[PDB]
C-alpha cells in the first residue's frame, strides 16, 4: 500500500549557474496516453516540477527536477500472498472441526499448514529488496 | 556436451528478393542429442517412482493411510520432477517425447491410486450391501483377487508401455 | 509540409513476412494491417505509417502445464468421497496434500506472466478449482464430524439396518458428494471453455 | 536431491563421481522401503504389543 515521488533531475554538467541557468516552459512536462504505458504494478496520479540550486565541489548548478507520483495497485499481491495465506490459516482452523482422537491427522494438519506458510513467507519477499524492517 | 555433429554440408545458390537475386552460401550441421544427461535427470527418476508406486498392492487393504501416503506422495514426485523439468525450457505449444513419458508415468500412478479406492469402495462400500443380499479380469468380490491381479497387470503394462515408448521414438 | 511518407506499393503488399522466417514459439501470426496518418505535437504535425501484426495465443503450452494438473488435482481431492469415513488420517491426507498442490499451481501460473494488478481466465480457473478442492475438504470435515463411533466396520459382521457391536452407516454426504462435486465441476468446465473459446 | 545435484554443471552425457554418490544412496533408500514391505508382508495379526 505504498505511494513513491521518484524524482528525476538534470542540470549542466560543466557550467556552473554564473554560466548557464535552466528554466521551466508554461508547458513543462507533458503526459500523453499514459494507458500505453509498461507500469503494471504502479499507477500514475500526477507530477510536479522544481528547480533548486545545488552546492557541490566545483560550484554551484542550476538542478531542475520532475517527480512523478505512483500509488502501488495491491491487486497482483492479494492473489500472490494475501489469499493463499488467509485459506491456509481457514485450512488451520479445519483441524478444530475434526474428532480429537485422529491423532496424526490433526498433527499432518497443522505440521502442514506450518510449511506452507513457511514457504508463502519465503516466497512473498522474492519480488522485494532484501530491506531489513517489517513491511 | 550435449550434442554430437552427425555430418555438416556447403550449399551454394542465388536467393531472390524484392530489389533482385543475389548470391548465397549455407553451412549446416545436423546435430544429434546425447540421452545420457536426461536419462539420469528427469526418466530413471520416473522409473523409478513407478517401481515405488506398485509397493500398495502388496499392503492391506485395510491398512489405509499407507497406501493412501504411498500413493499421494508418488503423485507429488511426478509433479515435483514435471516441474523441475518444464521450469528450464521454452513455452512450446505441442507435447515432447519427455512430456508424454512423464503423462504416461503421472497416468500409471494415477490408476495405482485410484484401484486402491476401489479395492475400498468395493470392501467398506458395497460389501454389507453384499453381504445382506445373500489375462482374463478377476472377480470384483475378493480384494486379495484384485490386489493380485494389480501385482501381476501393472508391471506388465509398465513394461509394455516402456518397449513401445522406445521403440517408437528411437 | 517538408517530408511525407507512402507506401510503394499497395499498404497490404507493401509489409511482405517470409513463409519460412517464423520465430514465434507460442503465436500464431494471423496477419498484418497497414495503415497511414498524422499526429499532432508541440513541434508539429508529422506524417506516421503504421502497421498492426495480429498475434493470437496458443493454448497448448497452458492446457499441458497449468489447466490440466488442476483438473487432476480437482480429481483427485474429489476421489476421498468413496473410501470409507472412518479412515480418518487417509482422507485428511487427501484434503491437506490437494490443498497445498493447488495452492502450489497457483503460486506458479502468475510465474509466465508480467506482475498485472487484474484478473486472467487462468486466475480465475484455478480459484475456482481451489473452491472445489476446499470444498471437498470441508465435505470430509462434516463427514467427520457426523462419525458416530471411530471403528471402521470388521467386514465379517452380518450389517443390521438403518431405521452387540454396531457399525457406522455409510455416509449420505459422501452419496450425494460423489454424483454432485464431478457433475458441478463438469458444468463449470463446459462453461467456462464454451465462454472463452469462442470469442 | 538428484534432481537438484547438478543444476550448475554442463549437461555432460556421463555420469560423474556425485551421480554414482546418489544413485547408491538412492538404492539404500529404495532397498530399505522394500525391506519395509517385505516385513510388513508377514505380519500376521494387525494390532501391536500392549503394556
Ligand atoms: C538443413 O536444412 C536445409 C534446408 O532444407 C538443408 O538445405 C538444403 O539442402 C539441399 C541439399 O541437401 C539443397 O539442395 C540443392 O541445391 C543445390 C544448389 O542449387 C541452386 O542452384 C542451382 C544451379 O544454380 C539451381 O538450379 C537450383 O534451383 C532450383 O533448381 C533445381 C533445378 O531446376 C530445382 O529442381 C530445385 O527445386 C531448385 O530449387 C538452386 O537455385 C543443387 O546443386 C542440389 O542439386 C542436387 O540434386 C540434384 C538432383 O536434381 C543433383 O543432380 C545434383 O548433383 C545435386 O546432388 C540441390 O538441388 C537445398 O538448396 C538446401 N536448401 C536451403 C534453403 O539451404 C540442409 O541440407 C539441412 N542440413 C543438412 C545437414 O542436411
Ligand atoms: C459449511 C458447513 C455446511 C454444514 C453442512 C451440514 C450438513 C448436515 O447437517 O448433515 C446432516 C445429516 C448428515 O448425514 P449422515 O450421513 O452423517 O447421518 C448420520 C450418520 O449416518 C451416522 O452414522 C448415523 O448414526 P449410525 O452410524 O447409523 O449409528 C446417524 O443416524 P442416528 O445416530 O440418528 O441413528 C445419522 O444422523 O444429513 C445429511 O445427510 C445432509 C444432507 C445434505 C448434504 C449435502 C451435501 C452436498
Ligand atoms: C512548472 O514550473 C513553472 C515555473 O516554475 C510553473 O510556472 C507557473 O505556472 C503558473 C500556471 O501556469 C503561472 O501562473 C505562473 O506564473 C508560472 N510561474 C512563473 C514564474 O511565471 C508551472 O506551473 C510548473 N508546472 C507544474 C507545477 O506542473
Ligand atoms: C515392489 C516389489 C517388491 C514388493 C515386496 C514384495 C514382497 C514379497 C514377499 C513374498
Ligand atoms: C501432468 C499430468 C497430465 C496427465 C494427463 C493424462
Ligand atoms: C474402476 C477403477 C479401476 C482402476 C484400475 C483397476
Ligand atoms: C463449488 C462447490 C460445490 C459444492 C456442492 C455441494
Ligand atoms: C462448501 C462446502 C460444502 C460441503 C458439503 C456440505
Ligand atoms: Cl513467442
Amino acid at each position: 500500500m505504498d505511494e513513491h515521488s521518484c524524482p528525476l533531475e538534470f542540470s549542466s554538467y560543466g557550467y556552473p549557474r554564473e554560466e548557464i541557468v535552466y528554466q521551466w516552459k508554461r508547458s513543462s512536462v507533458e503526459v500523453g496516453d499514459t494507458r500505453s504505458w509498461r507500469l503494471y504494478q504502479f499507477s500514475f496520479v500526477g507530477l510536479r516540477n522544481t528547480t533548486e540550486v545545488v552546492k557541490t565541489t566545483s560550484g554551484d548548478y542550476v538542478v531542475m527536477s520532475v517527480y512523478f507520483d505512483l500509488s502501488r495497485r495491491m491487486g497482483y499481491f492479494t492473489i500472490q500472498t494475501y489469499i493463499p495465506c488467509t485459506l491456509i490459516v481457514v485450512l488451520s482452523w479445519v483441524s478444530f472441526w475434526i474428532n480429537k482422537d485422529a491423532v496424526p491427522a490433526r498433527t499432518s494438519l497443522g505440521i502442514t499448514t506450518v510449511l506452507t506458510m513457511t514457504t508463502l513467507s519465503t516466497i512473498a519477499r522474492k519480488s522485494l529488496p532484501k530491506v531489513s524492517y517489517v513491511t | 556436451p550435449q550434442f554430437s555433429i552427425v555430418e555438416h554440408r556447403l550449399v551454394s545458390r542465388n536467393v531472390v528478393f524484392a530489389t533482385g537475386a543475389y548470391p548465397r552460401l549455407s553451412l549446416s550441421f545436423r546435430l544429434k542429442r546425447n540421452i545420457g544427461y536426461f536419462i539420469l535427470q528427469t526418466y530413471m527418476p520416473s522409473i523409478l517412482i513407478t517401481i515405488l508406486s506398485w509397493v500398495s498392492f502388496w499392503i492391506n487393504y485395510d491398512a489405509s493411510a499407507a497406501r493412501v501416503a504411498l500413493g499421494i506422495t508418488t503423485v507429488l514426485t511426478m509433479t515435483t520432477i514435471n516441474t523441475h523439468l518444464r521450469e528450464t525450457l521454452p513455452k512450446i505449444p505441442y507435447v515432447k517425447a519427455i512430456d508424454m513419458y512423464l503423462m504416461g508415468c503421472f497416468v500409471f500412478v494415477f490408476l495405482a491410486l485410484l484401484e486402491y479406492a476401489f479395492v475400498n469402495y468395493i470392501f467398506f462400500g458395497r460389501g454389507p450391501q453384499r453381504q445382506k443380499k445373500l489375462i482374463k479380469i478377476p472377480d470384483l468380490t475378493d480384494v486379495n483377487a484384485i490386489d493380485r491381479w494389480s501385482r501381476i497387470v501393472f508391471p506388465f503394462t509398465f513394461s509394455l508401455f516402456n518397449l513401445v515408448y522406445w521403440l517408437y521414438y528411437v | 509540409a517538408e517530408v511525407v511518407y507512402e507506401w510503394t506499393r499497395e499498404p497490404a503488399r507493401s509489409v511482405v513476412v517470409a513463409e519460412d522466417g517464423s520465430r514465434l514459439n507460442q503465436y500464431d501470426l494471423l496477419g498484418q494491417t497497414v495503415d497511414s496518418g498524422i499526429v499532432q505535437s508541440s513541434t508539429g504535425e508529422y506524417v506516421v505509417m503504421t502497421t498492426h501484426f495480429h498475434l493470437k495465443r496458443k493454448i497448448g503450452y497452458f492446457v499441458i502445464q497449468t489447466y490440466l494438473p488442476c483438473i487432476m488435482t480437482v480429481i483427485l481431492s474429489q476421489v476421498s468421497f468413496w473410501l470409507n469415513r472412518e479412515s480418518v488420517p487417509a482422507r485428511t491426507v487427501f484434503g491437506v496434500t490437494t490443498v497445498l498442490t493447488m495452492t502450489t499451481l497457483s503460486i506458479s501460473a502468475r510465474n509466465s506472466l508480467p506482475k498485472v494488478a487484474y484478473a486472467t481466465a487462468m486466475d480465475w480457473f484455478i480459484a475456482v478449482c481451489y473452491a472445489f478442492v476446499f470444498s471437498a475438504l470441508i465435505e470430509f470435515a462434516t463427514v467427520n464430524y457426523f462419525t458416530k463411533r471411530g471403528y471402521a466396520w470388521d467386514g465379517k459382521s452380518v450389517v443390521p439396518e438403518k431405521p452387540k457391536k454396531t457399525f457406522n452407516s455409510v455416509s449420505k454426504i459422501d452419496r450425494l458428494s460423489r454424483i454432485a462435486f464431478p457433475l458441478l465441476f463438469g458444468i463449470f468446465n463446459l462453461v467456462y471453455w464454451a465462454t472463452y473459446l469462442n470469442r
